[PDB]
Order: structure tokens, then C-alpha cells, then sequence
């Protein structure tokens, strides 16, 4: 009765970004810190983890409930569907990928996938021992798509989900969107900043 | 007094046993609180359990009045 | 002969959970520790190795012994046939397998995988030194499936794999199931907690 | 007076604000500042903005004399 | 809608360097400096980031901007088209790319890629602590064309997007295109050379 | 010429083990231990490389020596044929193989595969310091096969072409074959251990 | 007394040698034990082998009566 | 134009060495040591970073000048063609290739690929901060392949790219070419081993 | 005196300026002097330059008498 | 005396040059010594090489007497 992968994968090119025109790809992000591995005072540089919820809407991807006998949803890699190109652009290291790449779809379009990462950012860490503490700004957004091709738009800044234990203890978190203008380009380019701010425990 | 539980699987309605006249709902936010929604929790109680900083409960007399937030009351 | 093969995978695709409707695909886990790799208590975190016992009935793999002559059970790469898509929710390491990537199939249709993992998790290990020992829970389950997709139940404990003349000895070991509803999805969400305690020897 | 801003998106023309009589332009030159181009911004001052070392700033009276670089006045 | 990415990869063969008999694929290349990871006075060697600015414009990739509605321009993998054999003279360790493998394409057939990369040079480091401050030369150059079939030209440093924070204060940054001439092929061999001089900061 | 190649992998599926009706594919395992890399104390562990001398016989693969115009033998990629799915089973770290991945074949069907690896295995080191040395046991076998699938047969490993300088000197060095039955399966399950002693010199 | 072994291969049914009338079977416990299932053991003893913490001895006295898990008496 | 391409992987076979009886491949070899990364005296063992010089004739591969206007060379991946299974006997660790994959091809058959590797070889290193200065011998050869099938022939060594400010200083560099036969095969099995002394500079 | 010149691309014949009437051939190897060939260098010079240990330097009078290794005089 | 020697290749049948009227052959095991077989050697001397602990040696008179183990005498 799964006939629908057949389908669904059957003129889809995941290289091309789903639009009807005039209507950019809207997808929404939020992260899910999950705890911050390490921080290296000598060159700046932040080691965490977290769950990254991105979820947008494929107009290609969709079958009709009928047609499939109880189908609601379904796990497909995420190799054969389109996915936003975000970037970390503070980023110093490659993603590691720690869930499997699969990512959910409604029967109307709607793709959700939500990895998880650990990654180290560059970021000031100077300051962490200070009952102040330092502060990180995970910039993250498209690499290759403007507001009119593909719109990033924010919505949960889960705090929750921190290790507990840590060795650090956050002090606060700051998930806020942001466009810019570049010399090019009528078009802006929109970006989640996500802050985080933490001390050590003890 | 019958109430909804989530002791057993799929949620039944159980009768909240004695002593207790209090069906109940506590949901949690964890990790997955982003993308599968608050942890649900229903059960039965004497005395309405009390509520976390971040939990949320919610407590009432009726018959299956604590039902999973995707059912009917 | 050895038809089989591309009989087995000839109207078959891995990315389609092998459900029959009022049928959820039942898949039973154990983990055999192995070995206790090491332990970090700056930033809370152990090393381990593990071999992961799993195993569940693909319908769609399955095969007339007699149309076969003497085919017993044949020995398949993951990657032709599905399998779950369990994930160490608490892991912080993309989990390193050692073990070939092979499984066994009945000729009724049970397969079964037994990979070879070392992997890091997040956890508490301050407590190691201290007689009563420190603990760590290994938290598994689908990713992307709940109870009506796929659902997880547990079997075998074993812990006689371990390593005698590792630098620690373990205490306890509690291998139990639980589900989980959210607000969403009327299913529950099952999991399997491995626990296990232990303290540092002499 | 008539002015060019980018705290909107897309950039509209904005009637600078009172007391605000000069539309400007700043252009700072980040990361992508070798791809994308230098940064633009648009928007309204009373008092001509003050150019910092790297910065590029640029002022004038007429309506919608500050537009994107890729606009015309 | 996009029926182009089928026809653009259609005769295309990536392997082949875009030329048209008296006429050089003209590669423009510029360096981004991100930050300077570390520096190892020991065996003499910088790790540094930095985003690489690559452009040029394949003859094969281009479309009627009419038989195709409203198509600007696309995100295509650096995999599907050619791309400059670009590598680090100097460099001693596979360079880890950390942004998405995608470059744009100009309906005319202007290609652009920026990758983010992560890598190790070969380089002096001793006199770092000197307020003078070490230099490094990061020479870039086609590993097996010439100026005949690639012809390397540079276009500007950037500067601008250095790390603040950096334990390292950058105190000049020079980047230079050059020619060679060797015992063999009447044309000369492109090169670019990076150089960057820095002092520790305080 | 070499028509063979195109023939040799026309019907042939590697995933497939070459048995023929009760006849067990038989594998001849071989151990030359190089070098002993490092012994880790503190979580017991040995680093150490070898040549694995592996030897078995396609009945798919093999040629009539006329048809074939002096066609002794011909170097194919392990990955186009079969091969024994051994796995070290108190190993702790995936593989490294540095030698290329090529195997021979004798025109009756002989298939030879010598691949250099290094790799770490789980073991007690404790004891290396003293003069009658420590000990560890690389134990090797099918890991989805058993007796009457395929049976591995040894046959004693050379001590010899071990690092004459290397900071450890062997003792002794003994390969044994032994089978097992579980709890299942008739025909039991062979395997090959290399035991190792050795101490540290001066 | 004849008994099943496992000396042999397949595990093929010898009469238990002189002095020894009891067919046994021990069962292990390794690291495939949670998957291949407990190590299996078949011979023959005058006395009912010892058990060990982790092992599990079982004897008797009729004709193959120490078969393989997956046998027959 | 470059229809060549399609046509000279038309009817090619990477896995067949190019070799017409009587004529056996014969491939030059030339290691040109770049820098001397680092020396491991516990565990003896020399990290080194070198450009290695392979050129061979190809029988399959070669085109008519006139039937292709103007197609003096071109870049082909090595994975399209043959080449040699070359191996390093002493190295301990798999070679990371910082260079891109690709190599030259004249009109007649002439391939070059010159690959930039990072490789540690297993080495005496002692002796390195003696004036006298320690030893090692990177021995190169076939894996599959006697003097019958591909015959290895060197030439100029070279050591003039070398890096200057290196910790280490070359005394002396020797590169040499040599046979040795086996208890079969009537012919002989060439290697060339380079061979390199050093010592710590100051 | 009219000489050979690497100084343009591609090497083309330029007429040795004043003072200077030889015309010379520099030649280095580097790292790709194993493949490529020893690096080559064609000028102009009044005094015929020095020779380096590992340099190669070949002076003369005649017209375009320093040509390419790959070309004619 | 006429020997066989591996310091040519092929390996051919040199005239034991004077003062060495004995052909020999030592055999090693190295790492291929799995797959490959024993280490060849052929050569001439006036005393019989003496035989190392993992060597093998074997010396005779006879023209030829040496040849490699996949020839004839
Ligand atoms: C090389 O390619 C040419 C085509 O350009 C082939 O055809 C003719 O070859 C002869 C050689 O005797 C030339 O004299 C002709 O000029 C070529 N074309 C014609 C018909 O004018 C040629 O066979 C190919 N191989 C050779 C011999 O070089
Ligand atoms: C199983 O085997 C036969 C072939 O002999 C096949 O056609 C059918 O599915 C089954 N037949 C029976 C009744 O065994
Ligand atoms: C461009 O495409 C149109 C079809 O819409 C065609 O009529 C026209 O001739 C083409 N001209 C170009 C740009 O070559
Ligand atoms: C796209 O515009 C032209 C197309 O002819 C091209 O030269 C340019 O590099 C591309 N980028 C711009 C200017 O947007
Ligand atoms: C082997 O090949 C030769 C020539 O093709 C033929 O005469 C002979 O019958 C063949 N025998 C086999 C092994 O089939
Ligand atoms: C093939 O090689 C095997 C193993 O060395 C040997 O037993 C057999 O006789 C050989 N047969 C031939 C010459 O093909
Ligand atoms: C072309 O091939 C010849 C072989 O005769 C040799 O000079 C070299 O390999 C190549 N030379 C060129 C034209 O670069």
C-alpha cells in the first residue's frame, strides 16, 4: 500500500528549492541546546550539542488520503527530499550528525526534521568563570537563498533540555531572527542569531 | 469517579480508585517538547497535585474530564 | 540457488517501515556491555562498548523453503533491507560500529542485527570513585516511529559480556522499558533506559 | 522628506520622521562583504551620520536619493 | 518550472574544464580570513579558517531566460558541475570544508562557490611572540592545469571578516597573484599567494 | 585479453557466500603480527598492526586457461567478489586498513586476500612491565556464519617481520583454532584466537 | 548408557564411555549469550558435574536424555 | 571538442592493468619529501608529508590528434583509470591524500598523477637528536603485481622541496631501486624504498 | 640586443634595454621539479648573473639566444 | 663452477666467479612469506654461508646445483 515513496520520489529533484513563485519556502527554526560539551579559553571556541528543529512545507511532496488506504505520515531520508541549506556560519567545524537522517511529512506537505548536533563555534570565552559569564552567538542561516527564495522564520527557543549536571549552568538564552541588506541583491537575507550566556557551576 | 490514565497503554479510562475523587493532567517540556508537544501525564489523586515551575497541572470532578489534549472531554 | 537475492530485494524499499495495519512493526532490544572505554569527569561524559541485540519480522522478507533449495537463512547488508531507526537519545558521538554490517533473515521473515558499537554518552561520573558508585543511563528509541509505527520491547539483560580486568566494576545493571505520551499523537512513545552503575576498582 | 529604509522588508520609501530632514546611506564590508557586498543600509537622521574607519557613509536632501545600490535615486 | 536542472546536467560532463578553443576558463579567487585556530611552534604549522571566494563562467551552463519563467538563478551542488582544481601548495591536512558543498549560476553562466574551510599550512610560527610577528604564505594554484586551460586571477583580500576576539591580532594581510614558468609547456603555472603576518595580542 | 573481468562479475553477487549444496566455504585465516603499536594502562587496550593472511575458494569465480589467452591470475577489488565476514570480536575501534584493497584469483578459483590493518583491541596490559609480560588474545571469527556455512580453518601465524626495534619483545606467540555450540543452531561456530605475550625491553 | 556429545561434530550420539552412567549438559552464559543463546555442552561423568554460580548442570540416566536444546530426548 | 572523454572510458576497465604480453606495465617512480611533521620516539614511528611522483603508459588510453582539435592533455580522476597498487610496507596508518585526485594524459598514453600525501611509517627515531641523527626507510611497492605484471622503475630523487624552518634538517636522502624474489613466481617482485636521515636542528 | 622575456605572458621577445646587452637563462627546481620541469627565468642583463649552488644560469650575445627550453634560439 | 644468481633478472646462471667454487641458496620468511613464499636467494661463495636461526641455507658442487625451488638442477 506504500506505493506512495514510489510516487513521491518519482519527478522530484531534492536539489530544487519548492516554490510556486512569488511564494518563497518559509521554514521555521528553533534549537534545543542540549548541553555545552567544552571551552577552549586559548582559542576562543565553544563544543555543544542540540536538537535543531527545522520544518517547512514541500508543495511537490503531498498524496491524497484516499487514494492511500491510512497513510497519515511517513519517514523518508533526508537525501530524497529537499532541505534548507542552513549554515552555521560562526561555525569552525564540520556538523556531526548524531540522529539518523530521517526526516517526517504530512500527507498535505508539511516536512519536519529535527537532528541532532554537536558542532563548536568560534566565541569569547573569556569570561566564563566570572559570575557574569561569557556569551556565544550561534548565527545560523541559508547559504544560498535570499528572503525571496527561501524566508527563515523562527518560532520555540526551548531552554529546556539542558543537562542538569553540566559543569555549566546558563544564566540565559536569546533566540531572536534578523534580515540584512547586502550591496546586491534587493532582497534581504534572513538569519537566527541564537545567545547563550553561561557561567560555571561551583 | 472515572478518569483517564496514562499508566496504561493505549490511555484507557480507568476508574480513579478510592480516596481519590480527582482526575488530573500534568504536562512536562523536555527536549522533545519543541516538536512532539508537552509530555502528558493523567492520573488519578486525593489532593490535587501540586505545580511545578515549569509543569502545568490541571484537576477536575467530572466523568473523564482529563482526557489526552487530542480527545473530547 | 541463491535466486533469492534479487528476489528479496526486488519490489523492496528500506525507507518503508514494514507495518501491516493493526500490526506495528515489534522490535526487540538488549544491549550486551562490553566494556567501560573511560570516563570524563570534567565534562560528564563515558566512553563504552556494546553489542546491540536486535531484531524484528520484515513481512515482505520471507521466502517458500521449498522453491529454494536448502535455504536456510542468509546473511544481508543492513542497507538492503529496513531497519529501526533507534537513536541514543543521551549520546554525544556519532556512534562508531565495528562489527560488519550484516544481518541474518529467517526464511519466515525474522531478521536480525547484531552490531558492535563504541559510543559516548552524557552522564554523570563524578560519583565514580566513591564505593557506592556512579550511574549512567542509556536511553534508546525510534526517532521518528511511536507504538502504532513501531513498537519497541525489550528482552535479554546480559551482562556476563563484560570485561573482567577493566579498570572498573560494575555494580548493577537495569535494562527496562517505558513509554511516553506527548501532546500530540494519541500513541505513546516507547524506550528502553539502560542503566548501570559502577565504581572504580581496588 | 522622503527617504529610503531598510528596517522594513522589502526596503520601502519611508517619509523620514520629523526633525529628521537628510535620508543616508552606511555601507560596512562583514564576511560575505567579498561575495555578497558590502552591507547597505538606509534610514533617517537629523544630523548627518558620522563615518567610522570602515564604514562608508553617505547623505543628501532630495527624495528618495538614497536608494539601494542596485536602484535608482 | 524546473526543468532546467535536467537539462543543464544533461550533455554535462564535470570532468571536462569548461574552455572554447582561444579562449581559458578564467577562475577569480579571493580569501576571506575567518580566524587562526592555533599555532604550533613545534613542528611549525597554522590551522586557520577562512571562506575562499571562487568564481568563473562555464560556457555550458546557461539558459534562455525566456523559455524558462522567471528563473534567475539556482543552487546547484559543486558535485553536478566542473570546479577549479584548487589546491593548497603549502597545506598538510585534507581540507575540512564546513559550509554546504552548493554554488550559484548566472542565467549567462556566471558560476560562484564559497566554501568555508578549515585546514593546516605548513608555516614559520617562531617569532610569533615578537611583537614583529610571524608570517605565513598560503600559496593556491590548479593542481593540473596552466594558463592555457585556467587561467588563475585574484580579486582582493578581505580582512573585514576577521575574528575580534582572536588570541591573535592580524597586523597585515597581503594577497598576490604570480606566474612561473617551468622546463616544459611555453605557458606559465597561476599561483596566488596569501600572505598573513600576526603578533599574540596583550 | 581481459574479457575475463566483464564475465568474472556478470552473474555474480558478492553478497552471496559461495556454497555448493554441503559444502562449506572454507576460509584458511593467518595472523603476522607486525608491530605492537601502544598499550594503554589505564583503560586496557593494545594498539597493534598485521598483515591477515585470508584464503578461501569461489566456485563462481574461474576461467578455462584457453579460452583465455595466459590468464594466470588477476587482481580484483575486494569489493567486486566475495569475502569471509570476519570480525575481531574483542576488538574496540573500527579497522584501519593500509594496504590497497585488491585480491588474487587462481584461474580454478583460488582467492587470496592479505590485508595490512591496525587496530586496537581490548586486553590486560598490567603486566607488561614485569619480565613475564602480559598477554592478550585476538580472538577472530565469522560474525553471521557458522560451521556448515562457512568453516574457518587456520594454520600457524609467523612471528617473524615484527619491528626487530620496537619497544616491546615477544615472548611467545600462539594461533589455535576452536569451535562452540550455543543455544541454537546445530552446527557449531569456529574460530581462530591469536594469543600474544609480551613485555617491555630494556 | 549411550549419551549425546559435543566433542563431535555434529554433536553425533556416543555411548558414554566405562565407569560413567550420567548424560549431562552444561549451559554458559558469554557475550553471545543474548544473542547465539547459552553456550550448550553434551558429554558424560560417573558424578553429576558441579554447578557453577553462572552455569546451569542438569543430568540423568536415560538413553539420550542430554540432547540439544533444539532436539529430542 | 570533448567527446573524448566519453570515448576513452568507453570500453575501459580500472581494474585491468594495461599490459601487453612481454610488455609489462613499468611505472616511474619519485618520492619528493616535503617536511618532516613529527617523530613518535616511544613508539618509533615518523610522521611525513611528501609529493609522490607516478607516471606509466596506458595502451587503452590515447587519441588521434586530428580526430580531436587541438586535445594535447587532460585532467582525468584516477578513479576513471588505472593505477598502480602501490603500498607503502612500513607504513602504520592509512595514506590521507591532501591533493586532488587527478591525473594528466598525453594524446599517446602517457599518465602522470602526482598525488601530495601525509603518511606515518613505522621507523627507528632513536637516534634523531644524536648529530649522527636517526634513520628511516620508506619502503614502496606493488601489492599484486610482480616484475612480470608492472614493473617499477624510478628516478631522480628529490629533496628540494623541502621546507627550510622545519624543526628538522636532512643530512642525506636516498632513494633506491631493488628486486627480491619468493619461494615462487620465476619473477622477482620489485620495491623502491627511499631512504632519509635527519636530525634535530640547534 | 633583442632577448627572450618571462616576465611577460606568454613569453614574448623583448628588446634587452640600455646597458643591458646579454640575454640570460635562470633556472631553479622546486618541488614540482620532479614533473614539471626545473623552473625557468628568461632576462636581461649588463653583468651575466651569478650562479647559485642549486641554480643553473647560461649567458649570450646573439638575438633571442635565451629562448624556452621548448623553443628554438 | 656455474651458478644460479638472484642478483641479476631474470635470474640467470653466472660462472661462480674464482676462489668461490660452491652455489648456494638461504631461504628467509618475511611477511609474505604467508602468500608469496620463502625469500630466494642464489649467489656464490668460497665457504657455505652459515645458517642464521630463522635462515636456511643449502650448498653444493654441482653446475646449476642452485636453481630457484620452481626450476630444475
Ligand atoms: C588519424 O586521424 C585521421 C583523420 O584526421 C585519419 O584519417 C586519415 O589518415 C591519413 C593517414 O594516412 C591522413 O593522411 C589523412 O589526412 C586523414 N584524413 C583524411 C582522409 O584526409 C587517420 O587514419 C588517423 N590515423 C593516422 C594514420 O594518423
Ligand atoms: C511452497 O513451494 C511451492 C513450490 O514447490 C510453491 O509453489 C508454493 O508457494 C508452496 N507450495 C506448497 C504447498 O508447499
Ligand atoms: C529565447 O527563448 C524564446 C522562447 O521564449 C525564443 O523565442 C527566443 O528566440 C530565444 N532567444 C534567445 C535569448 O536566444
Ligand atoms: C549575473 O549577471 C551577469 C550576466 O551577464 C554576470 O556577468 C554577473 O557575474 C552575474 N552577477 C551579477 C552581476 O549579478
Ligand atoms: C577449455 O577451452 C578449450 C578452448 O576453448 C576447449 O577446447 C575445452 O573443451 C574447454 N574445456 C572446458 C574446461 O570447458
Ligand atoms: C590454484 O591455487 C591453489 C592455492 O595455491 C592451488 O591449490 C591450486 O592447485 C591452484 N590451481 C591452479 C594452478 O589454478
Ligand atoms: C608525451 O608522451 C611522450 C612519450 O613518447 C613523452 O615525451 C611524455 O610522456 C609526453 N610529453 C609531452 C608532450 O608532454
Amino acid at each position: 500500500q506504500r506505493k506512495l515513496y514510489k510516487e513521491l520520489v518519482k519527478n522530484y529533484n531534492p536539489d530544487v528549492i519548492p516554490t510556486q513563485r512569488d511564494r518563497p519556502v518559509t521554514v521555521y527554526f528553533s534549537l534545543s541546546l542540549l548541553q555545552i560539551m567544552d571551552v577552549d579559553e586559548k582559542n576562543q571556541v565553544v563544543d555543544v550539542v542540540f536538537w535543531l528543529q527545522m520544518s517547512w512545507t514541500d508543495h511537490y511532496l503531498q498524496w491524497n488520503v484516499s487514494e492511500y488506504p491510512g497513510v497519515k505520515q511517513v519517514s523518508v531520508p533526508i537525501s530524497s527530499l529537499w532541505v534548507p541549506d542552513l549554515a552555521a556560519y560562526n561555525a569552525i567545524s564540520k556538523p556531526e550528525v548524531l540522529t539518523p537522517q530521517l526526516a517526517l511529512v504530512n500527507s498535505s506537505g508539511h516536512v519536519q526534521y529535527l537532528p541532532s548536533i554537536r558542532q563548536r563555534f568560534s566565541c569569547d570565552v573569556s569570561g566564563v568563570d566570572t559570575e557574569s559569564g561569557a556569551t556565544c552567538k550561534l548565527k545560523f542561516g541559508s547559504w544560498t537563498h535570499h528572503s525571496r527564495e527561501l524566508d527563515l522564520q523562527m518560532q520555540e527557543a526551548d531552554i529546556s533540555g539542558y543537562i542538569p549536571y553540566s559543569r555549566f549552568e546558563l544564566v540565559g538564552v536569546t533566540q531572536k531572527r534578523s534580515e540584512r541588506f547586502y550591496e546586491c541583491c534587493k532582497e534581504p537575507y534572513p538569519d537566527v542569531t541564537f545567545t547563550v550566556t553561561f557561567r560555571k557551576k561551583g | 469517579i472515572v478518569c483517564h490514565t496514562t499508566a496504561t497503554s493505549p490511555i484507557s479510562a480507568v476508574t480513579c480508585p478510592p480516596g481519590e475523587n480527582l482526575c488530573y493532567r500534568k504536562m512536562w517540556c523536555d527536549v522533545f517538547c519543541s516538536s512532539r508537544g508537552k509530555v502528558v501525564e493523567l492520573g488519578c489523586a486525593a489532593t490535587c497535585p501540586s505545580k511545578k515551575p515549569y509543569e502545568e497541572v490541571t484537576c477536575c470532578s467530572t466523568d473523564k474530564c482529563n482526557p489526552h489534549p487530542k480527545q473530547r472531554p
